[PDB]
Parts: structure tokens; C-alpha cells; sequence
């Protein structure tokens, strides 16, 4: 037992942490890959996404070369503060949480010629920039991008343990969408230029599609309801006044606290979404519709056969307006 | 006398290397676990998560930290479990967790003479736990809390539950307003990723859905609304006025009570329960709406096939909205 | 305070007062050369039940609120199963659930034999 | 001469071990307690906790600390605390807690020539308060803030409150928004667990709701609708539009007042009373709206079966409400 | 360099950290002074407000005096961690923090005949109980205390450094209130006693006026915009029956709208405020309309003429009534 | 040879002081300061602050850690931060920063052979910004980060923005939701507070608010509903149900538009752009309601004044609001 013990005092014996392995000989390589475990909520308001990973780095540091009974030491996660880790961060991180329960979750391991598996689990929130122009049938790409922080690419670069697609997985459990689809990932790597020199970054665009049951049911299906009712008004006799500009002036009334209520939980854009363009054409058949009562009762009394052959049309025309509308607009946004 | 139990504490931590486990290098040390569940402040279906805060309890042995000579089980102070190795046990769906530490951090060490280690702590945990909220509110939900070892693989420790499924305790202190505790379940087993096996441990709670808030806040009124919107087949037909208003104000308010009833849920692109009923009694007003005007425009001509289509109306709108009813509350329930 | 009668094989054993500052009652019997022992354990509100391995499976436990009421039916009666019974109350933190020690009010002693 | 004060206090902590409490072997160390309330700073029942800050004082005496030659009780400064054993006190109803920080920690060291230590901290703890909330807005609470070690049994330490009933101050000078602290207890005990007996101090506080503005605000306007709605039942059929009015207008009023005043309300999914009194009031006015609109119907053919339902309905109605306020009030008070 | 590192040596050497100054010999006299840089928000439903200063104290230490060539030192925050300090604390504190970006926003300066002054910037929340049986026309005194947690009145006590009343400066610009106004400041000092003694206190009262514009545009133009809306109903012809209906329903179920929209702005508390009354008043005016309208509509086909001198009586018995009462209002709420 | 590197390197932190800074006694040092201004995310005016995420890097020299014979720039641990010297440098107006700590802390020392030190670290620190909303939602706005020497003086500090007016980068590449960087600037100046004269630097961006979402939230709605008020006057005047419920259904509509829109906003004691918007739209329906009603008062008697009104108050009435909007438009604009 005092064997490793011997091992580990002699590893450490003149070892110094702040000099990375290869200092002036070579460039280190870190070999990195990642397992998502569960691919958390997606926020459209903060424009942020949270993921929870395994991140697991793989290095060689010929200081750190041993020989005993076993091959692989697998040392106890304070080990690694003793030794030179890479200062790798992500770019586009907002507030990301290494664990700390009940012990750090990190684990080290070395193997007798001098490798370093480095592994730990992470919680990253990371910023997903989005295009809110075909809200809410809209896809995006979020990104993920990492690379170290101090150490240009002549001293430190980084590379993917397998294939760039193998490199990193997803649990098939590691699912925390609410209102969105992943379709899947793109792993690819690059040059980023600073003020403080050039680095190597890997990025992973993780490609999502949104659902969209939730604005059917809550936006689309009351401004057609509405709408229908709206245009119900047409049928009733023109001498009943009262109702049909009730009618009129109540489908008025839900279609501006519908059109104020939409725009609730997409973030205050400054253009115009599809459902703003749905929500602005009902809202103007509607407006349209009253504004034919009030011209067919301003003709009911002077010319009675202008007013019926003016309601006649309207009832024709105000439905298959509509349904052009809509099929029109579905073909166009539901094959984008 | 206390030196010497301090010298025999000095000797068993001299030469104590904590960087290695116990026997290092050979056959794999078995952990037992205990839990003692204090409360579940809050289970959250927005975040899609529930607050848990336990008494969790690690058994082991240390042959390092055999003494003999003093017939008895130290209680040390829980600075000295800064100097000591204890497992790597971490909780895989936990996203906030904190040991609590006032006035001192909530933690005990306590030494046997044949070596044996028990390590207690008193632990906050935020697990997520994914909903199916598809039959809310008449839903049955399932949450469990995971429990593994992160650096050490099968070859290295082992994971049990110590006592059998007598190891968690405090079921019946769980108290929640909305939900109650039906089962609780222990599972023990191993998963393996790329960097090996792993053992594993798995607390798991079904919780069932309180029912009689919503049936007084959501469905009462729902059904009163849709009641009071057949009064208009009641009215005669020439007031129009009073029937159109009768009807639009069913309408609104239906509308105003199914904005408002957002709730706290999230933005889930399925339809609940609630939301299957209510969309039944709007259009339950809607279609008795859509009858008065119907009945409104042919009365002009045909007097008496508007009062027949009135008085039909006054019995096919509650025999279908029995139906309904009938139907939902044998479905969903 | 809380006071609890039990009467009774069904025992039924029925409390009233400050029922909420002790959401759990426990059944114990103490034989007649021993000390007491821990038979179940029910909670008032979620009906979750606790019961002991040398009556378990024969014993059931339930509680009616309405009458604030905890019923232990009793069956597959065994001459082992002969003992005082004693129906107690247990506040929110008082701690463990076997020891009597933890349980503030208690009953009156109900022989079976 | 600080020199020599100095020379006193090194070797005081010369050789001393702070995994060993005083005694340890021997008879139990005697802690004595004493709370000052500097404030209770929220009530919640949505969450079900409430909010507390104190300084905190615990009493004990270490041999090992005893000084001779200086006729002065030593006021330490705070860090010395990380050097000596102090009681592993804590909280088991709480959620979190912290000891203040600002400018420095918040925390107080005063040794006594006979080796008696002083230990001094000034904590903000939330702490878990189950509420019966079914007598809503009519109930009382009963809060306690439990003490207790976590590590050592009672073979090891005793609690016990210094001062007897003296050792809380500072109840009688808190204000709360909606409650009023009757009466506040000590308790001293011995709770068992699984591990060992331990020692437990007990602080309860009854709270008691104000009732004074609670019936003025959600009960009276309920009321005085209800009766509003009584009143159409003496208008004549000539005056229908003011019959109409009044029943339209207290239905919407039962409709808005059930679904935002119990948002307004706590929002946890719970059953209280004032939820059971809203619902009859709505009842009772949707009673009396259906009843105007049957006698509407039957008005024109059968005008004196209309005379006699109104004439009955006069005194049915407000003698089912008073029987209803009976009942409730009678499961309720 | 070299004779500086020398001189702080020979003082750090002996030096106890754990003894005040003077200790059993005399009183440690701490002067203090706070320059507040931006005085925060102020919360009525927490009833607390946020304050950032600038902290100084200046103590006698005769252990460290030095000579050399500077009279002041003024050294490395870290150096206040090896020397004593005082253990101030503020009473009435709930959840402050010490700034520790980029460094810790410290400053100790040494004058060569043993002067120490310490300064820190700090963020304090601090209680502050409200009455708001005026709301919205209330006036506050929100007080900060200060002073020594451990230390009795026979071993430290606390002085303002220049005269009490300007020890205390806000900055000009340091203003972060919205519908507060900051009028001035009291600066106190005094004794408090505890069960472990007697403890100086030093306490500072700012005056706080709330502006009532956001109250005027938001609850009280909405109700008397109602209340007049009410009220015009009276006015209409013998033959607009349905009309007044409408008038009287819509006007009530406005007036909930408002009474309940306005609660959840009011913090919770157990009492009647002035809004409370003014809503009170309002919602008694339309309901009292409606009622008027009932009693016209039950003698109209019977008693014409009486039904037509209540109109007449009620036309300008309201608007009298409403002016009378938001004269008395208004003079009583606006002169206290 | 990383051997010499490692000798090299404990020869310079040997003698090092961090108690004292370069040049200390002598003259001031110089500091050089570059901000990489990776995003600017949620600007906040409920509570008046914003979200600045950056690389900030600042540039000295230190004598003592001049090194020869290693033709290198070492860039070390971020650790060995804790060794060297660095300015306190602090934010004035922050409420909230933090340091990225993850994987490790996001710092990095870089030393050059003439004894130059470059230390950068990664910022995201929350900022205070008073904003003049009087002309909300067309304000302007003025945010600045101002930066600080907390305990050194002019006498022994001073900043400079290295690189002159291209010290800042990252500007152009800040996408805001809701905002525009018209313009950003940097200054540098000395601020005297009572303890001294110290440096200051000012990094200002001037943000201009976009109005598309305002637009289509409620300038629309509110000239919509203005317009529908209108139809009222092409309706004849004995049709009064049905004017009555228009005018009342258009001043409902604009005060639910008015409390809606006035809830995701500071109480600010004055009045905006909006509210004045707003309130004009009111004040346009409550004048067309009121023109009914004494159309209605005196139709029975004059009917041809009666006439004569509702004709003249169709074009009085968008004449006005045409001309209401164009002063509007003209003002703020
Ligand atoms: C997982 O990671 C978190 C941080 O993200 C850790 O939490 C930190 O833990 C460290 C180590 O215990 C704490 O550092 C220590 O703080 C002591 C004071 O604590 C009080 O004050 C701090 C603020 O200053 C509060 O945050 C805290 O709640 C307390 O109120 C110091 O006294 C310690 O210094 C002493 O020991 C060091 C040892 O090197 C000596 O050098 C010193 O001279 C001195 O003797 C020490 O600085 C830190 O405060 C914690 N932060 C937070 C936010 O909690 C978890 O502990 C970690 N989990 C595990 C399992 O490691
Ligand atoms: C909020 O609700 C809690 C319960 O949830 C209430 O707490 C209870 O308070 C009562 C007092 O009102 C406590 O009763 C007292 O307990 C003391 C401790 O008992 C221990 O020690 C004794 C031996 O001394 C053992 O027998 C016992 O098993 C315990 O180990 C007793 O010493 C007290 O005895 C007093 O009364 C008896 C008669 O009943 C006399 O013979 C004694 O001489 C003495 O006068 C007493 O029994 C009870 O223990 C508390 N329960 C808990 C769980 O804490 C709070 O009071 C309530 N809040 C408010 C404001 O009412
Ligand atoms: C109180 C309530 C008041 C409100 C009113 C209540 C009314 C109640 C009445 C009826 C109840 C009806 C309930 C339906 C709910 C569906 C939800 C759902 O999951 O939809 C799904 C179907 O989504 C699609 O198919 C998308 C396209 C929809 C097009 C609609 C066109 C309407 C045209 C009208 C023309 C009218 C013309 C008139 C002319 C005069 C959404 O799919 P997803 O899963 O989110 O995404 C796909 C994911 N995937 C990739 C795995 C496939
Ligand atoms: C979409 C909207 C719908 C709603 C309708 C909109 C309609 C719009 C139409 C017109 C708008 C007119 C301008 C309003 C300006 C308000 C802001 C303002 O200047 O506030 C000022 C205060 O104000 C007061 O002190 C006055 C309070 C009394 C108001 C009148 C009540 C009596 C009405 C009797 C009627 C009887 C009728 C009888 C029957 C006929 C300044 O506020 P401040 O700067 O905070 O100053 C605080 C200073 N302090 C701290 C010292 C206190
Ligand atoms: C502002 C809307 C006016 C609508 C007028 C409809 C009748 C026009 C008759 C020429
Ligand atoms: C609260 C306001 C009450 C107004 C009463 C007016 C009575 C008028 C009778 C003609
Ligand atoms: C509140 C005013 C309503 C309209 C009245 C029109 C006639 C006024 C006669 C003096
Ligand atoms: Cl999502
Ligand atoms: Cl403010």
C-alpha cells in the first residue's frame, strides 16, 4: 500500500504546475470529448439555453510517467490541483456550475506512459442568438463553442477523441425540452483571433425545431373562432340593430386582448412574426366586418335593395377570403 | 484521559494518505446508504422539478483507521472529515445542492475500532424530475433521485443499501399540499459510459394529484357558465337583444376565465385535461350562439320551425353536455 | 393538547384536539415481562402506513378523518400476538417512529389475549 | 501589559485539539442557550415557512481555557473561534440559513478567568412552518424553531435554555402584517434517533390571524351581493330590465370575485373556507338568476303560478342563506 | 523597496491580531464616516431599501509606529487581514455584501505615528418599517445603525469624525429612487443595551417623501373617469331602458376590474389605506347609480312623475356628492 | 529544458512582496487597460441596470519580475495570480460581478522578458443606468461602466486607455433586441473624494430605443379602437342600444389596452410619451360617448339640431385626431 504511496511523493517531487508539460519543446494536445446528459430548457425570452455534460479532457505530460504493479492509477479528484489541467472555458457561457456535491465531481487518471484522463461534469447555461421571424414555426442552430483561455494555438490546441461526429453524444434519456425537437448536432473546430493572439475553439451546433400545439391551441384557434363569429353577424336581420353591432364591437374587443396577449413570452423583438401577420389579418377581416355593418345600415332605410345585395356579397365573400387566407399562409410557413 | 486518545488520533493520522482508497489497488470497498428524508419543500412543474433535503449517511471500511485500546466509537468533530477519504458519491438529476452550515456545517464523522467509518451530512437538493402532464390535473407523477459514484468504477466500489428497503426512512414526514406519497421504491444496479461501470442507487417516489381545488376554482365555474348560457334557449325569440347579449357575455367570459387560467405550467405543446374541458364548454356556448342565430334569421319566414328548433334546443344542449361530462370523467378518470 | 381513547379483533382508537401539531399516530403493545414495542404507524393526511416485521402482513392499518379516528384491524391472531396495547401521538419533528420515548400522548391500556 | 496577555493566550491554545470536546470521556458538557428576536421578517403560506433573525448565545465551559493573573473576562476577536471545539448546533426546520458577514463575520469570542466561554452569532434563518390552512382566513398558526446537535448524543452534550423563560427576548416588540403573536414556549427534551438520544430546545410561537379587515373585505362584499340579488324578486314584471341588471351584474361580480380574489389569495392549491363561502354566495345568486328566468317563462300563460314562485322565493331564499351562514359558521368557528 | 519590506516585517513581528489596542489599559476610539454613493431602491413589500457606501473608520494603534521615508503607508488590502480591526456591523442589516471585483474593494493606510484608516465599499440592505395608512401619500424615516458587535462601551466606542451632520455626504448624482424623494439625513448617536451589555450605537434617519404621479395616472383618474361614466347614464331619454342596463353593468364590472387590479399593486398589509377609502367611495357611487337606475326603472309604468323627479334629483345629487367628497378627500390626505 | 524555466521562476518570486506595488515610494505606476466586450445582454428598466459580459485585460511593468535568458513570454497558471501584484482596480457603478469559474477560473498571466505583466480575466458584471424615460418608448439612453483605483492614488496609479480610441472592441458585433449603439466613447479623467484624487476611466454607449414593437403593440390598438369609436356617428341617433354599447365597448377596451401595457414598468412619478398617447385616445372616446349622450338628450325636441351634430362631429372628429397625431408625432419626433 506505501508502494503507490512512494510512486505518487516521487511524481510530485520537483513537479511544478504552472508550466505547462512541453514548455518550449512542443505544443500540448488535448483530446476532448463530451456527453450530454440531459439537453436542459431553452429560453426564448433570455435567448440562452441550459446543458448538462460530461466534459472529458485526455493529455500526455512525460513528467507524470511511473512504473508499478498497475498500469492505471485512478487518484482521487484533489490529485488534479496538484497538476497542470487546461484552462479550457466556453465562449458563449453565461453561468455555468461545476458540482460540488458530495465531493467535486471530477475524476483523474494516470496511465504508466505519462497519459491524463481528466474528466468532469458541468452545468452550462450558454447563449443561443435567435431569428424570431417565423415565430412560432421557426429552427435554430445552438451553439456551443469552447477552447482555452491563456494559451495561444503554438502552446495548446485541442482535438476530438474519435470522429468529430462520435465526439460528442447524447443521452437517449437527456431530454428536458418542453416546446422543442432536437434534430440533432454539426461538431466542427476553427481559428479565433483576439487582441491577445489566435486559438483553437470547437464548436457544436445543436439544431433544434419548435412545437407548435401549444400557439394552436392558445393564439390560432381563438382569432379563427373569433373571426367565425364575426362573420356569423351576416345572417342576422338587419333590423336587430343591437345585436349585430354587440357582435361586432365584442369580436373588436378579443381580437385586440388576444393581439395584446400573444406577444406575452417571445422576447420584444423589432419586427413582425408570423403570428403578429396572422393575429394583424384577423384582427383587419374583423374591422372589416364591422365597418360593412355599419355601410349596410346606413342603407337600410334609403336603399333596402343595396343593403341586401351588399350582405348577399358579404356573406360569400368574407368566407372564402378567409380560408385563402389561411391555406395560403400555412402552405407557405408550414413548408419554410 | 484525553492525550491519550489525541495521540492515538495522531497516530492513525499519521502516515494516512488520503489520495488512495481503501485497499488501494485491490478488492473493491462496499459503501452502505442510508437516507432519512426530512421534507420535500416543493415539487415544481415549471421548472419541472421538487426540493428534497435528507440525512444522507455513508457506511464503509477504513483498515487504516483501526485503533485498539479504546473500547469505544469516537464522535469526532467534522473538521477532522477535511482529513479523512470518504467516497465520490454525487447525485446524477440534482441542479442546486448545498450541505447546510449553521451554525457549523451539518456533518458528522464517527470511528469504530475495527475500523469502520460512518459519515453523515444533512442535504438541499433541487432534483429535476421530467413531468407527463397530459391528464393534469388527474395526473400521477413519478420522481426519482440517483445516486452513483463518479471517479471509482466497479472494480473499485460498490454501492448497497444498507438494512435492505428498510434504508430510507421519513416517508410519512413527506407533507405536500397537492400531491400525496402512494409508493416509494428502492433500486440498486449498474450503468456503464465510455469510461467504464459504474454502481447505482435509486430513490423513487410516486406521487398522486390533489383533485378538489381544481373541481372548485376550474371546473365548477366552468360548468355554471355553460348553464347559465342555455337560459337564452328560455327567452322567446324576438328579443334578440337580450339573447345576443346572454350569449356574448357567455362567450367573454368563458374566454376571459380560459386567458386567466394560465396557471403556473409550462408552455407544453399537448393537451392537458383541463384544457380538453375547457375547450368543450366554449364550444358548448358557441354552438348555443350559433343556434340563436340561426334561429334569428329563419324566424322571419318560419315562425314555427324557430319555436321547434327552440324547444328542441332546451333538451339536446343538456343531454349533450351530460354526455360530455360522462365521457370525461370516465376517460380521465 | 390531545386526547386519545382506544377501544376495541378491530382496535380503533380515536383523538381529538390538536390533531394537526401531531399528523402521526403509532400503535405499541408492551408484554407482560417486557418493555414496549413498536406495532404501525399512520399518518392523518396521506393514509401512508409503517408497520413492524413480527406483525406485518397480518395487522392493516387506516384513519378516518371525519371522526379523527385510526382503525388497526387485527387478523391471523397468534399467542405471541398477546400484549397491552397503548395508541400514542408523535409531533412533526419529534424524530424516529419505533421508540415510544418520541411519542407525547398516549392511551389507556387494552388487554388482548 | 499585552505582553503578557498575549504570552497567556498562546498558551492557552498550546497543544489544545479541537477534535476533542471538554471532558470527552467523561461527563457531558452543559451548553446553555438564550435567543434575542431582532425581527420576524415574513410569514409565508405559499411557501410555508417563515423568516427569523437573532443573535444567537450558547453558554459552556472548557478547563482547557482556564487563565489565571488577569482580572478581565478576554473579549476575543472572532477568528479564535476557528481555533477552539465549539457545539455543533443547528436547525432541523430550516431551509436555509447564514450567519452575516458584514463588515466581518458576525460573530462574538469572550473567554472568562474560570475557563467559561461565551459564543456569540447573529443569524437570518427561514424556517419550515406547516400551516392549517382549512379555517383560512379564520385560523391560527403555531410555529417552533427547533435546536438541536448533530453529532454528539446526550451521553456527550446537554442542552438547556439559560435563564428559564428569560432566555428568548425581543417576542413582544414584533410586529407582523397579518398576525399577532399570542404566546410564545420553551421546551427542553430528548428526541431518539436511529444514531443515538439527542438533546432538543424548542421555540413555538402562536400566531393568530387579524381578523378585523379580512371580514370587511372578502366576506362583506359576497355578502351584500347575495343580497342584491334577493332584492329582484320584489320588482313587477313591467320592470324586467331592472330584474335583468341586477341578476347579469351579480352573476359577473360572483364570476370575477371567485376567479381573481383567490388569485389575490395565497396560490397554493389548497381548500379553504372562504373558497366554500364564495361558491354558495355564487350559487345562491345563479339560483336566484335562474329562478327570475323560469318565472319570465311561465310569466305570460300562467302569470299567478309566477305571483305565488315570487311571493314563495321572497322567503326561500333568504331563509336557505341564513341556514347555509348557520352551517358554515358552525363547521367553521 | 527593500528598507520598506524591512519596516513592515519588524512591525508584523509580535504583533497579535487577536488583542485590540489598549486592551486593559483604555478605550479603543474609532472614528467613522460614510460617503453614500448611490442611494438604492426602496421596497414596500420587503419594507427595506438599498443603500452603497463607502465605509471609513480611523483608529489609534500604538504597536505600529514606524519611521522612515514616508510618513504614510498606504498598503495592500490583505495587509487590514493582519493587523486587528473592528468588527463593525449594521443592526438593522439583512443580506449585505462586501465588493470583491476585481479585488477586494479595500483600502488601509499607516501614518507613521500609529493612525490607521480602513476603508471598504459596501452594499447594505437595510430594514426599514413603513406606516402606510397614507398610502399614497406617506412619508418615511429610514434609519441605519450601526456599531461594534463584540466590543462593550468600556472597551471600544465609536465617534463621528467631523461634526455629526457632515460625516454623512450622499454623492449629488447618487440617486437611485424612483417614487421616492430624499429630503435630508439625521445623524444620531446613543447607547444600546443587550444581555451581553452596553454597545454604542451611531444611527443615521433618511427622510423619504413618496411622489404620487404613477397613483394619480393609474387608480385615481381611471375611477373618477368611471364614476363620471356612471353617472351619465341619468341623463339619457325615457325610451333608453337598454342603454341605461348597459351603462349600469358595464360601469360595475369596471370598478371591480379596478378594485381588484389595483389590490395586487398595494403592499399586503392588514389595514386601510387611503386608495383603500378613495376605491371604496368610487365602487359605492356606481353601485348606488345602479341602484338609482333600478328604483327610476320600478316606478316608470306606474308613477311616471316620481320616476322622472328622481332623475331630475339624481343628476345633480351625484356630482355635488362625488366634488364634496373628493374636496374632503383631497384637503384631508394632502395637508398631513 | 523546462527545468531553467522552473529556476527561473523561483528566482523572481523569491524576495517577491505583494504587500508592496512596483515602484513603490517612487514614481506612479502605469496601467494600460483593453475591454473586449464579448455581449451586452438584458438592459433593465424596471431596475435600472445592464448586463455586460467582458474580456478585460490590463498592462504593467514590475521590475521585480524582469527575467533573462528564457527567450519566451511565459504564460503561467492563473494561479500564480495570487503571487504577483495587481491593481484593485473596481467598478463604481456595478451592483453584481462575477468572475467565470469554469472550467477554472477564467484568468491569464502573461510575463515578458523586460518584466511587462499581462493580466486578463472575464467579466460579467450587472451595471447601474438611471434612465429618462419622459419620452419612453422614444428615449434615448446614456449607460456608462466607470472604472476605479480603489486604494492607490494619483500618487501612485494612473490609467490609460491602451491603443487610444480602439482600446474598446466588440461593439459592432452587440445585437440588442430592443436597443441600438448609436455611439460608444471612452474618458479618462481624476475623481477627488474625500481620501485622495484618483484615476478614472468611463466607458459610455449611447442606446436608441427601437419602436416596431411598440407599434405593433399599442399605438395600433389604440388609433383602431379611436377609429371604431367613430362608427357611432354614421348610426342613426334613435338607435340607442346600439350606440351606447359601442361607446362604452371602446372606452373598455381602451382601459384594459392602458392597464395592460402599464405593468412591465417602474412607477416613475411622471408622465411618458405613451401615457400621453394614451390618454388622448381616452380622452377621444370619453368626447365621443359624451356627444352621443347629448345627442340622446335632445333628439325628442330638436331633432334636426340633433342631426346637424352628428353630421358635424363626423369629420369634427378625425380633423381633430389627424390633428392631435401630427403635433404628437411632430413633438416627440
Ligand atoms: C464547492 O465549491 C463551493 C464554492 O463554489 C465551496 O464553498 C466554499 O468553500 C470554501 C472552503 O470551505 C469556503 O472558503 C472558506 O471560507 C471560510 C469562511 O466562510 C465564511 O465566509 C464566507 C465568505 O468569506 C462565506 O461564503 C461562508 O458561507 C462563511 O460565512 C474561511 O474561514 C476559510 O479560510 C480558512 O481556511 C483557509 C484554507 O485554505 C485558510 O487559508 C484561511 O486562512 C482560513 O483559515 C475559507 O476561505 C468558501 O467561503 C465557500 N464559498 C461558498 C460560496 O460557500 C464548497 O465548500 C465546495 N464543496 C466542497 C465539498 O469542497
Ligand atoms: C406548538 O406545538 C408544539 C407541539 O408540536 C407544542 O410543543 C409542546 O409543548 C408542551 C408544553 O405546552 C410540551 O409539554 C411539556 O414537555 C416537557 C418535556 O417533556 C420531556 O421530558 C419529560 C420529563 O421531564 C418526559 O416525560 C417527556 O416524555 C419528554 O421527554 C415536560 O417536561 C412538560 O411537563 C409539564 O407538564 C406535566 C404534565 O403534563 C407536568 O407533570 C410537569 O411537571 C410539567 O409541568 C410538558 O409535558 C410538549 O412536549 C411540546 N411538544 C413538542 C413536540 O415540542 C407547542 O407548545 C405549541 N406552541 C404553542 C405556542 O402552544
Ligand atoms: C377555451 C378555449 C377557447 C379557444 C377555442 C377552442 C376551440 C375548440 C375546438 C376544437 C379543438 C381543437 C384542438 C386541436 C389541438 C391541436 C394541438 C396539437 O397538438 O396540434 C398539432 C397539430 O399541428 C398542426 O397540424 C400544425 C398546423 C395547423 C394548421 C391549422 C389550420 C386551421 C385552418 C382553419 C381554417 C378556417 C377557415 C374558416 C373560413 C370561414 C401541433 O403539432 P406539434 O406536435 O406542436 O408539432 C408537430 C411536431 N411533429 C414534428 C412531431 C409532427
Ligand atoms: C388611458 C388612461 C385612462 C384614464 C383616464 C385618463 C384621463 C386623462 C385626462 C387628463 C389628465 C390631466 C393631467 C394628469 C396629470 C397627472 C400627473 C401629475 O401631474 O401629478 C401631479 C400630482 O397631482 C396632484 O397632486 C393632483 C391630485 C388631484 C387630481 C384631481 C382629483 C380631483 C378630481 C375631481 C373630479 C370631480 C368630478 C365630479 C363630477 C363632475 C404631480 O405628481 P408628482 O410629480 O408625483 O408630484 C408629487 C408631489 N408630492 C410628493 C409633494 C405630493
Ligand atoms: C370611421 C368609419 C366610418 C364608417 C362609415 C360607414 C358608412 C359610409 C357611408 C358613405
Ligand atoms: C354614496 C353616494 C350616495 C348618493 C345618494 C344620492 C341620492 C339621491 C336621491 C335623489
Ligand atoms: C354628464 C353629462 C352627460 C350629457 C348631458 C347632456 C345635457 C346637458 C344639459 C345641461
Ligand atoms: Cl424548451
Ligand atoms: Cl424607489
Amino acid at each position: 500500500t506505501t508502494v503507490f504511496t512512494r510512486i505518487l511523493d516521487r511524481l510530485l517531487d520537483g513537479y511544478d504546475n504552472r508550466l505547462r508539460p512541453g514548455l518550449g519543446e512542443r505544443v500540448t494536445e488535448v483530446k476532448t470529448d463530451i456527453f450530454v446528459t440531459s439537453f436542459g430548457p431553452v429560453s426564448d425570452h433570455d435567448m440562452e439555453y441550459t446543458i448538462d455534460v460530461f466534459f472529458r479532457q485526455s493529455w500526455k505530460d512525460e513528467r507524470l510517467k511511473f512504473k508499478g504493479p498497475m498500469t492505471v492509477l485512478r487518484l482521487n479528484n484533489l490529485m488534479a490541483s496538484k497538476i497542470w489541467t487546461p484552462d479550457t472555458f466556453f465562449h458563449n457561457g453565461k453561468k455555468s456550475v461545476a458540482h460540488n456535491m458530495t465531493m467535486p465531481n471530477k475524476l483523474l487518471r494516470i496511465t504508466e506512459d505519462g497519459t491524463l484522463l481528466y474528466t468532469m461534469r458541468l452545468t452550462v447555461r450558454a447563449e443561443c442568438p435567435m431569428h424570431l421571424e417565423d415565430f412560432p414555426m421557426d429552427a435554430h442552430a445552438c451553439p456551443l463553442k469552447f477552447g482555452s483561455y491563456a494559451y495561444t494555438r503554438a502552446e495548446v490546441v485541442y482535438e476530438w477523441t474519435r470522429e468529430p461526429a462520435r465526439s460528442v453524444v447524447v443521452a437517449e434519456d437527456g431530454s428536458r425540452l418542453n416546446q422543442y425537437d432536437l434534430l440533432g448536432q454539426t461538431v466542427d473546430s476553427g481559428i479565433v483571433q483576439s487582441s491577445t493572439g489566435e486559438y483553437v475553439v470547437m464548436t457544436t451546433h445543436f439544431h433544434l425545431k419548435r412545437k407548435i400545439g401549444y400557439f394552436v391551441i392558445q393564439t390560432y384557434l381563438p382569432c379563427i373562432m373569433t373571426v367565425i363569429l364575426s362573420q356569423v353577424s351576416f345572417w342576422l336581420n338587419r333590423e336587430s340593430v343591437p345585436a349585430r353591432t354587440v357582435f361586432g364591437v365584442t369580436t373588436v374587443l378579443t381580437m385586440t386582448t388576444l393581439s395584446i396577449s400573444a406577444r406575452n413570452s417571445l422576447p420584444k423583438v423589432a419586427y413582425a412574426t408570423a403570428m403578429d401577420w396572422f393575429i394583424a389579418v384577423c384582427y383587419a377581416f374583423v374591422f372589416s366586418a364591422l365597418i360593412e355593418f355599419a355601410t349596410v345600415n346606413y342603407f337600410t332605410k334609403s336603399q333596402p335593395a343595396r343593403a341586401a345585395k351588399i350582405d348577399r356579397l358579404s356573406r360569400i365573400a368574407f368566407p372564402l377570403l378567409f380560408g385563402i387566407f389561411n391555406l395560403v399562409y400555412w402552405a407557405t410557413y408550414l413548408n419554410r | 484521559n484525553m492525550s491519550f486518545v489525541k495521540e492515538t488520533v495522531d497516530k492513525l493520522l499519521k502516515g494516512y494518505d488520503i489520495r488512495l482508497r481503501p485497499d488501494f489497488g485491490g478488492p473493491p470497498v462496499c459503501v452502505g446508504m442510508n437516507i432519512d428524508i426530512a421534507s420535500i419543500d416543493m415539487v415544481s412543474e415549471v421548472n419541472m422539478d421538487y426540493t428534497l433535503t435528507m440525512y444522507f449517511q455513508q457506511y464503509w471500511r477504513d483498515k487504516r483507521l483501526a485503533y485498539s485500546g479504546i473500547p469505544l466509537n469516537l464522535t469526532l468533530d467534522n473538521r477532522v472529515a477535511d482529513q479523512l477519504w470518504v467516497p465520490d458519491t454525487y447525485f446524477l438529476n440534482d441542479k442546486k445542492s448545498f450541505v447546510h452550515g449553521v451554525t457549523v456545517k451539518n456533518r458528522m464523522i464517527r470511528l469504530h475500532p475495527d475500523g469502520t467509518v460512518l459519515y453523515g451530512l444533512r442535504i438541499t437538493t433541487t432534483a429535476a424530475c421530467m413531468m407527463d402532464l397530459r391528464r393534469y390535473p388527474l395526473d400521477e407523477q413519478n420522481c426519482t433521485l440517483e445516486i452513483e459514484s463518479y471517479g471509482y468504477t466497479t472494480d473499485d466500489i460498490e454501492f448497497y443499501w444498507r438494512g435492505g428497503d428498510k434504508a430510507v426512512t421519513g416517508v410519512e414526514r413527506i407533507e405536500l399540499p397537492q400531491f400525496s406519497i402512494v409508493e416509494h421504491r428502492l433500486v440498486s444496479r449498474n450503468v456503464v459510459f465510455a469510461t467504464g461501470a459504474y454502481p447505482r442507487l435509486s430513490l423513487s417516489f410516486r406521487l398522486k394529484r390533489n383533485i378538489g381545488y381544481f373541481i372548485l376554482q376550474t371546473y365548477m365555474p366552468s360548468i355554471l357558465i355553460t348553464i347559465l348560457s342555455w337560459v337564452s334557449f328560455w327567452i322567446n325569440y324576438d328579443a334578440s337583444a337580450a339573447r345576443v347579449a346572454l350569449g356574448i357575455t357567455t362567450v367573454l367570459t368563458m374566454t376571459t376565465i380560459n386567458t386567466h387560467l394560465r396557471e403556473t405550467l409550462p408552455k407544453i405543446p399537448y393537451v392537458k385535461a383541463i384544457d380538453m374541458y375547457l375547450m368543450g364548454c366554449f364550444v358548448f356556448v358557441f354552438l348555443a350562439l350559433l343556434e340563436y342565430a340561426f334561429v334569428n334569421y329563419i324566424f322571419f319566414s318560419q315562425p314555427a320551425r324557430a319555436a321547434a328548433i327552440d324547444r328542441w334546443s332546451r333538451i339536446v344542449f343538456p343531454f349533450t353536455f351530460s354526455l360530455f361530462n360522462l365521457v370525461y370523467w370516465l376517460y380521465y378518470v | 393538547q390531545v386526547q386519545l381513547v382506544e377501544s376495541g379483533l378491530r382496535l380503533s382508537c380515536a383523538a381529538s384536539g390538536h390533531t394537526f401539531n401531531y399528523p402521526i399516530m403509532g400503535w405499541f403493545r408492551q408484554a407482560p415481562g417486557k418493555e414496549r414495542e413498536f406495532v404501525g404507524a399512520i399518518s392523518w393526511s396521506g393514509g401512508s402506513t409503517s408497520y413492524a416485521d413480527s406483525v406485518k402482513d397480518r395487522f392493516t392499518i387506516s384513519r378516518d378523518n371525519a371522526k379523527n379516528t385510526v382503525y388497526l384491524e387485527m387478523n391471523n391472531l397468534k399467542p405471541e400476538d398477546t400484549a397491552v396495547y397503548y395508541c400514542a401521538a408523535k409531533g412533526r419533528y419529534s424524530g424516529g417512529l419505533y421508540y415510544p420515548t418520541n411519542y407525547d400522548y398516549w392511551g389507556q391500556g387494552t388487554q388482548v389475549t
